[PDB]
């Protein structure tokens, strides 16, 4: 019973041994006989046209093997490789660049140091090209023409082709009835939010070392890969080298947070580098190139309506988005949802219509969207709707928390049909809301505002306090075969199971952990089931060779999708174990009932089989009609997304003078139906707050006029100390998903998907007795600063 | 992150540092604890062809009381200055500031002399020797010479340090016992340089301001002694019609940069409020 | 052969009663099989 | 190149080193210990800590030659001779401070240097005390609790 | 002994088996018994043995046992694979499994030989669009326990 | 220690080697050229033999110091830099001269100096030739179609069937 630890117990994590001692394997740590380094020579222009490329000094320099341009990649039709949005992605600049840092010539060398020096003796002449970094100036018909090659000089919205900058149009939702009910509503509330451009900067950045082996006609590939297993086919796809000589290897992992789900230009150069010398080419980048030119996240211009009656009633939403996707579309996505979820907009809400549009748009920067615990744009989903609620409110001049309770879905309501599509699993807001509010002591707070905002009035002191709230509905597990598939390939996954001859277990799966724990976690999920002690099972992620095909780890996917194979296939072991119990006890199966880790005769409790018992016997004396062994594998396609949900609630006290914010508390309670492991959701609700008050609070990517990338270093880039970083309180309720094998919902991303509402709304709301109107994010000290010097507050 | 080859040389003597940083040129950069130049020999901003390393030479780590002064020797580290009860005792305010810059790990390695000669407004040390009034000893092939750490700053990496010279040792004047003082930083998070800072120090007898001096942190493109603004609060009771006044002239003397920390006219205004916040700390410890 | 016939695709598969070549061939004549004496590792004594 | 000895988790090391390479290019590239890491290109995340003659310093903002004559200890010279983990190795274990693992070798040399700075740290002064090491995946909270479970262990060996 | 066979979705195939050869072929001949049962080339198929904690679990090699046993358990494992990729074909040719008809490396419609599905997009199909029914992907194993020896 | 400089495989090779360490471990265990292989403790086998110098010589038979100033060409160097196989290498993979691979290296070794010696052997020239190498999968057989398919490639011209 003490050796059990399965699901539910908090498990100490087995890949701590290995961490904690220097012993992890992550791709720098890789080294490989002839080895050699590869980097980047990337561009100092925004937009421009490439005239002309010297690589001649670098490639004299002793210790340089290659400089690859465009030229190089194109006769193997290179130079650009396709995204996951369908679009393409530039890997080496041919005519043109069209965003700072983009990558214009690979240089490869003995090692990093050779390297480095090679980049700076390549000489690039560029011819300057107007820069286009504001979306809202995209479409107009004098906007740059960048994407010269899709593209034609498209100055309208009336042609055969929307406009040059024009990336998709997307829409869904009741228009007509949408827009007849905001026509007669008694009040409308119109906001337009920003969500800013963010990076989820995981501490190791992207990297990867290829290995052709020119004899074998083999491929292996070491790489920071969510998703290896697609890496695997994409590879094959464009390379033309059969899936079964391409071994791709995802080791540890020192974080993603959604960063590491696509292919970088650095992954192509090292492999076709490799290709061309016959020997490993390791390719790692540095911080400034990594928040610079991989996948941003966020940079959504939301304008938000909700319809309304005067007494609180929510009758409609409306909302359109400009979505700034850089100078490619790279952005992540299941194929048919450019805007990701964005559709699970009306979220926690009863609603009877919506309507929901999204154009995207090309600028001069760097690609991605997608990524930082966004789950598929539902960050920007629930900042939407919980933004718009804080707002309504104040135009109805209501407290929000009523508004919202006025407003749930009721659990009798589940599974709910939402207004723009998604069937909602299962949820009991009015109990979390009101456990929260009880907990935080929700109306006493209210009184203390009123008070201290009475006290500011009389000049009795400079601080404000603010209650942010964030109710918010998320939707995990990106799976079902109808609608949800990555490049063609449905969006399952998977767990292959099998038990030796004494009883331990060797189990894999087609998700990849970055830190999530999986390792520790799915070993509880089968020892449940079967009765084996979690450390007499190793679980394995990661290499395609022997992992069962998955579709990798994003989404907070990996719980909803290969955690609920893995019950499905550790019950296919069940289910041939309480054969061989049949067999060996000499009664019928449906004479025999599981009690934890064996099978008895009903009745006859004294007569039973244990599963150790069993596993010898699939060896040993296998019956004659069942194959000897046992092991099983499951690939499960998810009936529905599952969709936990949470209550956040943020107290905030700010400085006007200074524009200081200083967190008092701040509570989360998050409901992800049965929880496998409380430590690990816990740590990963703590990591996640952390990135929502970082988000909310200071980080930032901008572009200047010029094209500049600004900010892409840690000198600027708001990453928080364990000084800056607020303590936090954290609590649940346990809603099962009912179609989940386990009961258990993906949980992941929700710290960060409700956390940066409740920040910016605690932000929001200490304000709004100033009626400063909606603050737009990040709430730093200079920008609150700049809204108590707007409000007169200095003088 | 790879910055380019050079040389390395190892001077046993401050003599010998000398002779090699004359002898080699511009060049030639002298090498202390590291936590500002290898950084920008990493972004390739600075490429010399030999680094200069004062690390075996004993006599520039060190403090001692000469007279009325503190002398400390240029690599003595900034962990050093945090750890020395003679240094808080006599003053406190190099401890509270050190406590203030960069992290653990840096503080291990920076130097004052190196905070004092690097030439970034960004530096916390600058500004506080000022607002103390400190000397820089520096000695060169031609000799040694003192310049006032007022007057040793004109720019972002421009101070009066010639060809061939080390900077030696801070010699920076004792204030009065029970003196008050603060240092109050503004800045994003842990290690970041500041938005606005203030150093204070001031003594106090029957109720009213008997001496003040004020130094001003990276809001301008050197650090600034705000001379009219301490002189202002002699003789008054430092209450707010004085402190107000205070401000004014202080502010009035900044240029900050506009960055990621904010607009100029923020900054400008952030150095009047942390140098009131420091003005009251100073004047509760006096 | 772009539609190639019947026995044309069976031909191509390489497939049961063929003298197909050996895969293991390559790296064995040249050298890069890997028998347990070709195995070295960090610390390895004798 | 230039020559330099010097001392590496209780283990003599000699070698020839270009003086512009970083000192945490030394030790993992040249010297296989990997635990050390590599997190920023500005000397902010403090991945690559190691302690050096008594002090915790960013291997990334040093170069090696600096250190001829030190003595270094690195991660993996954290456990005991007969395997046991050291109370801050037990510690991030048992109170979940650690994810991804990426920052964990430079916290835990922190950490290691913190607990003999101050054995007995209050939460404001570990916090502070560990202000040059970001972590992404943690928010602190649990590398708090790790710290503070290293230090009663180590109180109680005497 | 012992077989297991994965087909990757380009049609591609890696293949373990439990048994261990010393020289014998067997990264040659049991590519070819999955070739023919499949249609997939024998040089789209990547044999390995050796490594107990990715090969099923088999016996070994001796007693010029590999072929009756692992050999078999090869055909079975590839005959489970054809017989979903049957239920495939019939699921997107929209008839019965009973009106399908084999040739080589493909599902042909008794009696119209223009409608057919080829193992190769039967494979595609069962990782991008699987019947309802099925679960995706296409692969599987078998342990077979012989009835008898094999007298040559 | 002493100090040797040679050539393998085209390319210089500078090393320190005690005097007793074997030419067949010096080439395995400092040069990672696995391909040599060791069958015996006797000098029976050939599977070490390597071609130094214009000759066949089993190098578990020699010291890595009287190599000093020797050109050495193991298996490894067979092939050509365009990944084509040789002649050699060829033939044994299309007459099936080959079944666990052990004595392979030595083999091709062995037979690229006898076919320079006698690039149009007989059968009977061909057993002789190769002797002293052992094989104990192939029988030899088909080792020796191997080598008359390599002839036949390297002379335009096949001799015997
Ligand atoms: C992440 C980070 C955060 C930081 N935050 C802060 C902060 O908040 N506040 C702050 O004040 N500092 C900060 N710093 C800088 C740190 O304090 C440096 O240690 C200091 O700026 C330089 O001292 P040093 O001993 O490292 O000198 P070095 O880097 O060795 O040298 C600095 C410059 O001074 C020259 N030099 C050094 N010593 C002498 C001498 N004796 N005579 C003449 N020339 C000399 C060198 O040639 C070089 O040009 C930070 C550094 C880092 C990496
Ligand atoms: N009901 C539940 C749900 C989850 N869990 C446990 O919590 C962990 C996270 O599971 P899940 O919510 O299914 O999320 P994933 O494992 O799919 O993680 C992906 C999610 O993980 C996040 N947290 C991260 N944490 C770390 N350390 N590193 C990243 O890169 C991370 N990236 C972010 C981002 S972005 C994403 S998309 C798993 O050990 C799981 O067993 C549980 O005990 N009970
Ligand atoms: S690698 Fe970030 S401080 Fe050293
Ligand atoms: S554990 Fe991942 S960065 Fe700290
Ligand atoms: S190993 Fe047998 S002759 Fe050399
Ligand atoms: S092929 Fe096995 S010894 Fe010759
Ligand atoms: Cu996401």
């Amino acid at each position: 019973a003490e050796k059990l630890q399965g699901m539910g117990c908090k498990r100490k994590r087995v890949e701590d041994i290995r961490f904690t001692q220097g012993k992890g394997n992550y791709v720098d740590d890789v080294k490989l006989p002839g080895m050699l380094f590869g980097d980047f020579v990337r561009s100092s222009h925004a937009h421009a046209r490439i005239k002309s490329i010297d690589t001649s000094k670098a490639k004299a320099l002793p210790g340089v093997f290659a400089v690859l341009t465009a030229a190089d990649l194109k006769p193997l039709n290179l130079h650009y490789m396709p995204t996951l949005a369908g679009d393409v992605q530039a890997v080496l600049a041919d005519e043109k660049v069209l965003f700072q840092n983009q990558e214009v010539a690979f240089v490869v060398a003995k090692d990093r140091y050779v390297a480095a020096d090679a980049i700076e003796l390549v000489e690039v002449d560029y011819e300057p090209l107007p820069v286009l970094v504001d979306p809202f100036k995209a479409m107009e018909p004098d906007a740059p023409l960048l994407r010269e090659d899709i593209k034609d000089k498209m100055t309208g919205a009336h042609g055969a082709r929307k406009h040059h900058n024009h990336i998709f149009r997307w829409e869904i939702g009741d228009k007509e009835g949408t827009d007849a009910t905001f026509a007669k509503a008694e009040v409308v509330s119109k906001d337009m939010f920003t969500y800013h451009r963010v990076h989820p900067s995981p501490l190791e950045t992207c990297q990867c070392v290829a290995s052709m082996d020119k004899i074998k006609g083999e491929l292996t590939l070491w790489g920071t890969f969510q998703a290896p297993h697609v890496i695997r086919t994409v590879v094959s796809l464009i390379s033309g080298l059969p899936e079964h000589k391409i071994h791709v290897i995802a080791p540890d992992i020192g974080g993603g947070f959604g960063n590491k789900v696509g292919a970088y230009s650095g992954y192509v150069c090292a492999v076709v580098a490799s290709i061309v010398l016959g020997v490993p080419v390791k390719w790692v980048e540095d911080r400034m190139e990594n928040l610079s030119t991989t996948s941003f996240a966020r940079d959504y211009h939301m304008t938000t309506e909700l319809a309304a009656t005067k007494d609180g009633k929510i009758l409609a939403m409306r909302c359109h988005v400009l979505a700034d996707h850089g100078a490619f579309d790279a952005c992540a996505d299941p194929s048919k949802w450019p805007a990701g979820f964005m559709n699970i907009c009306t979220g926690s809400y009863d609603m009877p219509v919506a309507h929901l549009a999204v154009d995207g748009v090309y600028t001069n920067k760097a690609s991605g969207g997608v990524a930082y615990r966004c789950s598929f744009r539902v960050t920007e989903a629930v900042y939407a709707i919980e933004r718009a609620i804080e707002t309504l409110a104040q135009r109805l001049e209501m407290d929000s928390a009523d508004l919202r309770i006025k407003n749930f879905i009721q659990p009798e309501q589940f599974p709910y049909m939402a207004p723009l599509g998604w069937e909602y699993d299962s949820g009991n807001y009015p109990l979390a809301m009101k456990k929260a509010m009880d907990t935080v002591g929700y109306h006493q707070l209210r009184a203390e505002q009123k008070a201290k905002q009475e006290a500011f009035k009389r000049g009795e002191t400079r601080e404000i306090m603010g209650i942010g709230i964030s109710f918010f509905t998320e939707i995990v597990g990106a799976g079902p075969s109808k609608n949800c598939d990555i490049l063609g390939v449905s969006m399952f996954d998977s767990a292959e199971i099998r038990i030796h001859p004494t009883g331990s277990v060797i189990a894999r799966m087609g998700t990849k952990s970055q830190g999530q724990g999986h390792e520790t976690t799915y070993a509880q999920i089968i020892a449940t089931e079967l009765g084996i002690p979690a450390d007499d099972i190793m679980i394995e992620e990661g290499n395609t060779d022997t992992a069962p095909y998955g579709l990798g780890t994003y989404g907070s996917r990996s719980t909803p999708t290969a955690g609920a194979a893995t019950a499905v296939a550790a019950r296919k072991i069940k289910a041939k174990a309480q054969m061989i119990a049949a067999h060996m006890l000499e009664v019928h199966e449906g004479d025999l009932e599981w009690d934890v880790d064996r099978f008895r005769v009903k009745g006859l409790p004294e007569k039973f089989k244990t599963m150790k018992e069993l596993a010898w016997a699939s060896y040993n004396s296998p019956p004659p009609n069942l194959e000897p062994g046992l092991e099983a594998v499951n690939y499960y396609d998810p009936p529905n997304m599952t969709y936990p949900f949470g209550a956040y609630f943020c107290i905030m006290d700010i400085d006007i003078d200074t524009g200081v914010a200083k967190t008092r508390r701040f509570y989360a309670l998050d409901d992800c139906g049965t929880r496998i492991n409380p430590m690990i959701i816990e740590g990963q609700v703590h990591g996640g707050l952390t990135e929502a008050f970082a988000v909310a609070m200071g980080q930032e990517i901008r572009y200047d006029e010029q094209g500049n990338v600004l900010g892409a270093s840690f000198m600027d880039f708001f990453l928080p100390t364990a000084v800056e970083t607020p303590k936090w309180e954290t609590d649940y309720t346990v809603t099962p998903s009912p179609h989940h094998p386990i009961g258990a919902k993906g949980v992941g991303e929700s710290p960060h998907v409700g956390g940066v509402p409740c920040f910016s709304n605690a932000v929001n709301d200490a304000y709004a007795f100033l009626n400063a109107g909606h603050i737009q994010m990040p709430h730093d000290a200079w920008r609150l600063w700049k809204v108590g010097e707007q409000l007169g507050l200095h003088v | 992150m790879i910055p380019g080859s050079f040389d390395y040389h190892r001077p046993k003597s401050i003599a010998d540092a000398v002779a090699l940083l004359t002898k080699l040129g511009e060049d030639a950069r002298p090498l202390a604890g590291g936590h500002s130049l290898i950084p920008i020999m990493k972004t390739r901003l600075a490429t010399p062809e030999h680094l200069v390393d004062l690390r075996d030479i004993g006599d520039l780590v060190g403090i001692r009381e000469e007279g009325t002064d503190v002398v400390i020797g240029a690599m003595t580290t900034q962990h050093a200055l945090i750890g020395s009860d003679f240094l808080a005792a006599k003053l406190p305010i190099i401890r509270e500031t050190s406590l203030l810059i960069a992290d653990p790990q840096i503080r291990y390695m920076g130097t004052i002399g190196g905070n004092a000669a690097n030439g970034d407004p960004g530096n916390d040390m600058p500004a506080l020797m000022q607002c103390l009034g400190a000397a820089y000893e520096l000695t060169g092939p031609e000799g040694a010479r003192i310049v006032a750490a007022r007057d040793y700053y004109q720019g972002a990496y421009f101070t009066a340090i010639e060809p061939g010279e080390l900077l030696t040792a801070i010699r920076i004047p004792v204030p009065p016992t029970g003196h008050g003082y603060a240092y109050e930083k503004l800045k994003r998070k842990i290690g970041d340089y500041a938005t606005a800072a203030a150093a204070v120090v001031l003594t106090m007898s029957g109720g009213k301001c008997v001496s003040a001096s004020i130094g001003l942190t990276n809001v301008a493109n050197t650090p600034l002694w705000a001379e009219e603004a301490g002189k202002v609060l002699v003789g008054t009771a430092l209450d707010k019609p004085a402190l107000d006044k205070a401000v004014a002239l202080a502010e009035a003397i900044t240029a900050p940069a506009s960055d990621g920390r904010g607009p100029a006219e923020y900054r400008t205004k952030m150095a009047g409020v942390m140098l009131r916040r420091a003005v009251e700390r100073a004047k509760a410890r006096a | 052969t772009v539609e190639p016939t019947s026995a044309e695709r069976a031909e191509k598969l390489q497939g049961m009663g063929c003298k197909r070549k050996r895969v293991e061939d390559i790296r064995f004549t040249q050298g890069k099989g890997n028998y347990v004496d070709d195995v070295k590792l960090p610390g390895m004594l004798f | 190149k230039a020559h330099i000895e010097l001392t590496i988790n209780g283990h003599p090391v000699e070698a020839l080193v270009e003086p512009r390479t970083l000192l945490i290019h030394f030790i993992r590239e040249q010297q296989n210990l990997t635990g050390a890491h590599i997190g920023c290109d500005t000397s902010h995340c403090g991945a690559c800590t190691v302690d050096l003659d008594g002090m915790s310093v960013k291997s990334c903002t040093m170069f090696a030659v600096q250190a001829n004559g030190a003595s270094i200890t690195t991660i993996e010279g954290m456990a005991a001779p007969d395997g046991t983990l050291s109370a801050l190795q037990e510690g991030f274990r048992m109170m979940h401070g650690l994810q991804c693992g990426y920052c964990t070798p430079g916290m835990i040399m922190r950490s290691h240097r913190l607990l003999q700075e101050n054995p007995s740290p209050t939460e404001a002064e570990i916090r502070f005390g560990i202000g040059g090491n970001l972590c992404r995946c943690t928010g602190y909270q649990n590398i708090v609790k790790a710290i503070q479970y290293a230090a009663a262990k180590i109180n109680g060996v005497p």
